[PDB]
């Protein structure tokens, strides 16, 4: 199986160099094909940043070509992206893509990479406690930034059911999350509810049990 | 460049009817070569895109299946034929014809269906986040449509404005409902100086407003 | 002029 594996997401300071890479596996990226970045700011389309092919020949959007660069590392079939002197209007998605004649048929799983001076803060995770029935429960993330948090229940063992809101900015410029499930009332029973999250920009995992109160 | 206008916007579709979405291209999309690099991809809500259409109308399964890609030149058309819940989310069409390879702004499709009244659950602070000297209130409204619905904040029967923060998730890709977290922030000595904390929900499903409460110490 | 889909492969495309 092709499967392309963009680096974490993260902050980069404006004025700074954003830098990215794609590792390919499955596939040699020189066998064949073009290599492509693509991006996806807050709420907006796609937008193409360029391209090198299998045999190192790059090419760039003309509106961005001053700013980015785009290389192969052939000793880790990664191919890299960097993008310089960002600002705000570089907060988006980054999405490695690999582009045959008939089409983008893979690609990355996307990493969102804030441009900010501000701190990178890890969440805390409090517990939100449990007609007829079916009870409600689950998990508020707070205080963190930059985004993504993830968040799974019982280790991934639990989903149908599960919510997980996007995340708000608060009046502090922390976002805070939450994640919800329904569950039958007399599960709450004899089962374990536990909220697995995860923030790679601070290498933060936690896991809070959702107990009813007493 | 080569701008890619898409239309509508967006579309709501009763499941097992068709839909239609254009492209239209401000240059041909033809390249030198004679092909036209015109391609379709689904982005489901929080995924990376997918291609369903390349070369104007090859599917990306290889086999006849519900997306059909039509058109030439500068005029495109993406048919669904018979849309179902999965098929939820925003569609592009994308030229590789000339560079820069660009998109189209999307479309956003959506499941036309009926009425769902709100399940609606109220969640007190915690008392390990109360340690920390803030409260935060939470009220889930589940699994309802259409979208639009107001949760109003009351504490002892006074509106709140300008405290609290909602988000809407995506349409469910399975029973095509929404649901909505809203979250009140007060400070932890505000909370403690009041008693009853209630969110109160209207919607489209409901002929009477549902509120749920607690109040503060009853366990 | 290179980043086109007709240039992304090592054969010509037909």
């Amino acid at each position: 199986q092709v499967q392309l594996q963009e680096s974490g997401p993260g902050l980069v300071k404006p004025s700074e160099t954003l830098s990215l890479t794609c590792t390919v596996s499955g596939y040699s990226i020189t066998s064949d094909y073009a290599w492509n970045w693509i991006r996806q700011p807050p709420g907006k389309g796609l937008e193409w940043i360029g391209s090198i092919s299998y045999s190192g020949i790059t090419g760039y959007n003309p509106s961005l070509k001053s700013r980015v660069t785009i290389s192969r590392d052939t000793s880790k079939n990664q191919f890299s992206l960097k993008l310089s002197s960002v600002t705000a209007a570089d907060t988006a998605v980054y999405y490695c893509a690999r582009m045959g004649y008939d089409g983008l048929a893979y690609w990355g799983q996307g990493t969102l990479v804030t441009v900010s001076s501000a701190s990178t803060k890890g969440p805390s995770v409090f517990p939100l406690a449990p007609s007829g029935g079916t009870a409600a429960l689950g998990c508020l993330v707070k205080d963190y930034f930059p985004e993504p948090v993830t968040v799974s229940w019982n280790s991934g063992a639990l989903t149908s059911g599960v919510h997980t809101f996007p995340a708000v900015l608060q009046s502090s410029g922390l976002y805070s999350l939450s994640s919800v499930v329904t569950v039958p009332s007399s599960s709450l029973g004899t089962q374990t509810y536990i909220c697995n999250v995860n923030h790679k920009p601070s290498n933060t995992k936690v896991d809070k049990k959702a107990e009813p109160k007493s | 460049d080569i701008v890619m206008t898409q239309t509508p916007l967006s579309l709501s579709v009763t499941p097992g009817q068709p839909a239609s979405i254009s492209c239209r291209s401000s240059q041909s999309i033809v390249h030198s070569n004679g092909n036209t690099y015109l391609e379709w991809y689904l982005q489901k809500p929080g995924q990376s895109p997918q291609l369903l259409i390349y070369k104007v109308s090859n599917r990306f399964s290889g086999v006849p299946d519900r997306f059909s890609g039509s058109g030439s030149g500068t005029d495109f058309t993406l048919k669904i034929s018979r849309v179902e819940a999965e098929d939820v989310g925003v569609y592009y069409c994308f030229q590789g014809s000339h560079v820069p390879p660009t998109f189209g702004g999307g479309t956003k499709v959506e499941i036309k269906r009926t009425v769902a009244a709100p399940s609606v659950f109220i969640f007190p602070p915690s008392d390990e986040q109360l340690k920390s000297g803030t409260a935060s209130v939470v009220c889930l409204l589940n699994n309802f449509y259409p979208r639009e619905a107001k949760v109003q904040w009351k504490v002892d029967n006074a509106l709140q404005s300008g405290n609290s923060q909602e988000s809407v998730t995506e349409q469910d890709s399975k029973d095509s409902t929404y649901s909505l977290s809203s979250t009140l922030t007060l400070s932890k000595a505000d909370y403690e100086k009041h008693k009853v904390y209630a969110c109160e929900v209207t919607h489209q499903g409901l002929s009477s407003p549902v509120t749920k409460s607690f109040n503060r110490g009853e366990c | 002029l290179a980043g086109g889909s007709a240039q992304s492969q090592r054969a010509p495309d037909r």
